[PDB]
């Protein structure tokens, strides 16, 4: 038979596994989380749940029986986290100034979990650099030229003359052209033990490669071209109806760190690196350029019943948390959804009008360093359900009245931010064997 | 048992009573008995003979 | 002057120690903390545990049946709890302080 206390069944029948029951097995939960959570597979509706959770559904031997999994998974998840480690990431700056006497040092930083676009979180990396000056900058004598690490997402070399390497409208377009680490002298920046190189889109081209900290050595051919000074080009038409200069000067006396022998700024450009640059002995050899996520990537959540069903072949039961089965490799119900503004760069002054403040706008340290305008086009998380079906997994010979469902991800542990997971498993014959 | 009751109606669902034996009973507190079946049971706070 | 007079009466005696065989060190009658007794060519379980069993009281009992708890024994722990019979249930009888 295939129940004592109720009628035998033949053919295909359903089992669930939900989720809405946290006072008919919460007893049992007390340190379970959902993503490692108990629950009954029986559910008699005429019987005292607390009695009925240690009943059990046999399966005669008469044929091999399989589930057929099938998952229902919603997740809410900020994009700034622990869950992707997103949440930090390490760059060297300049951490004391005296004849000046320069100090580096990889200092980590962490930006605030919860957080919306993908214009805001190039900002508050800006910002925490920014915050760093509030501590270490005002307490040593750091100029405000320098940084260490800046996030951009311009690009410097239009109106620009081949020729005669100034930029020629004595400004830079405020226009976003995709992401940009511009880099101090002597300063790196490191992204390998964070997924907020991804939502740059900044990537190796070799990513098996251990390591991922990018140096001011590594950026070549992304010297960012001088300003030409206007007054000079001004008044050569009085002359000519002769002199033409570099912006070296700033009104807040910050300037901006002029290579001598030069027209070109001590400061590196990636994005000039990549594409202006050398092509082979620029930073274009060992990285990729790609379109920015702000979901920073998506990773692939695993669904296990290990004690529930046998597992598929090289798996074996284990109820140590380091190790678990894998069943699914299915998608993270976290996708990003692209949306377009025309006036992505105007509304950076309709966020200065609403925020007078400008510790977000952020007063002007010096012109290239400065928050960059908003990218026109940009990705926006999205959380939608992720509904799937598999296959079949044989089922144990009968099933425990409570059993365990559990959700890991990729790095094989536990999952937060996960709200709905929903086991549905549907028991068929598969192939006869010895009763 | 709530407290200052002075009833406990138990009733039990249907079920065989094939090679049923005796039963017995005894009454514990609250207090003293901890949950089985979970981990931690962070409401016990009592560390006395259980 | 005055904390000349004080009076002091010692901390209340406390005795902690181990459990009565080794009560509730090692879960039973639990889900997601049983067991495992399987080979290595399946993963079938030998071990079969229901939130309606008990087992470390079901050992308490066994002990019993099968010789005195008054015997003490340091390896695995036996010495039942008890209390003293004029303590439980006060005899009294008065003193005997004729002299």
């Amino acid at each position: 038979i295939r129940y004592s206390e109720l009628a035998p069944l033949y053919d295909t029948t359903r089992l669930y596994l939900v989720d809405n029951k946290s006072a008919d097995i919460a007893s049992l939960n007390y340190q379970n989380d959902h993503s490692n959570f108990l629950t009954t597979v029986v559910q008699n509706n005429d019987f005292t749940p607390t009695e009925a959770s240690t009943q059990t559904i046999n399966f005669d031997e008469r044929s091999r029986w399989g589930g057929q999994l099938k998952t229902i998974m919603h997740t809410n998840m900020p994009n700034v986290n622990e869950f992707m480690y997103s949440n930090k990431f390490k760059a060297r700056v300049m951490v004391s100034r005296k004849q000046d006497i320069l100090e580096y040092e990889w200092v980590e930083f962490e930006l605030p979990e919860g957080n919306f676009s993908v214009t805001m979180t190039i900002d508050l990396m800006n910002n925490a650099i920014i915050d760093n000056y509030l501590a270490v900058g005002r307490q040593n004598g750091v100029l405000e030229s320098d940084i260490g690490v800046k996030f951009d997402t311009r690009n410097f070399r239009l109106g620009w003359d081949p020729v005669t390497e100034l930029v020629m409208p004595g400004v830079y377009t405020n226009e976003a052209f995709h992401p940009d680490i511009v880099l101090l002298p002597g300063c790196g920046v490191d992204f390998t033990e964070s997924r907020l190189s991804n939502l740059l889109g900044i990537r190796k081209r070799q990513p098996f490669q251990e390591g991922f900290q990018i140096m001011y050595e590594d950026l070549e051919g992304g010297n960012i071209p001088a300003l030409l000074d206007v007054d000079a080009y001004e008044k050569s038409k009085e002359e000519s109806a002769i002199v033409i200069q570099p912006v070296e000067k700033d009104s807040k006396d910050r300037s901006y760190n002029v290579l001598p022998d030069k027209i070109n700024t001590a400061y590196r450009s990636w994005y000039l690196a990549y594409n202006y640059g050398d092509p082979e002995k620029g930073v274009r050899s060992w990285t990729l350029l790609t379109t920015s996520d702000v979901t920073c990537g998506v990773e692939q959540v695993y669904w296990s019943l290990p004690d529930m069903m046998q597992d598929p072949v090289t798996f074996r039961s284990t109820r140590q948390v380091s190790n678990y089965p894998v069943v699914g490799a299915e998608l993270l119900p976290v996708y990003s959804k692209s949306f377009f503004n025309e006036q992505a760069v105007y509304s950076q002054q309709l966020r200065a009008f609403t925020s007078l403040t400008h510790v977000f706008n952020r007063f002007p340290e010096n012109q290239i360093l400065v928050r960059p305008p908003a990218p026109t086009i940009t990705t926006v998380s999205e959380n939608v359900p992720a509904l799937t079906d598999h296959g079949t997994l044989p089922l144990r010979s009968s099933i425990r009245g409570v059993q365990r469902v559990t959700v890991t991800d990729a790095r094989r542990r536990t999952c937060p931010y996960v709200y709905k997971a929903l086991g549905i498993v549907a028991p068929r014959v598969l192939s006869s064997r010895t009763f | 048992i709530p407290a200052n009751a002075t009833n406990v109606p138990i009733s039990i669902p249907s079920r065989n009573w094939a090679a049923f034996r005796g039963w017995s009973f005894t009454r514990l507190k609250t207090k003293e008995t901890p949950s089985l079946g979970s981990g931690f049971d962070p409401y016990f706070v009592y560390s006395g003979s259980i | 002057e005055i904390n000349l007079v004080q009076q002091s009466m010692p901390n209340r005696p406390n005795y902690i120690g181990f459990r009565d065989n080794f009560i509730g060190l090692m879960y039973y009658n639990s889900t997601g903390n049983m067991g495992v007794l399987a080979g290595q060519a399946s993963q079938l379980n030998a071990v079969v545990d229901l939130q309606d069993r008990n087992t470390e009281l079901s050992y308490q009992l066994l002990l019993d049946s099968l010789g005195d708890r008054t015997r003490y024994f340091s390896m695995w722990n036996q010495a039942v709890d008890s209390y003293d019979p004029d303590v439980r249930i006060i005899e009294n009888h008065g003193v005997e302080d004729e002299l």
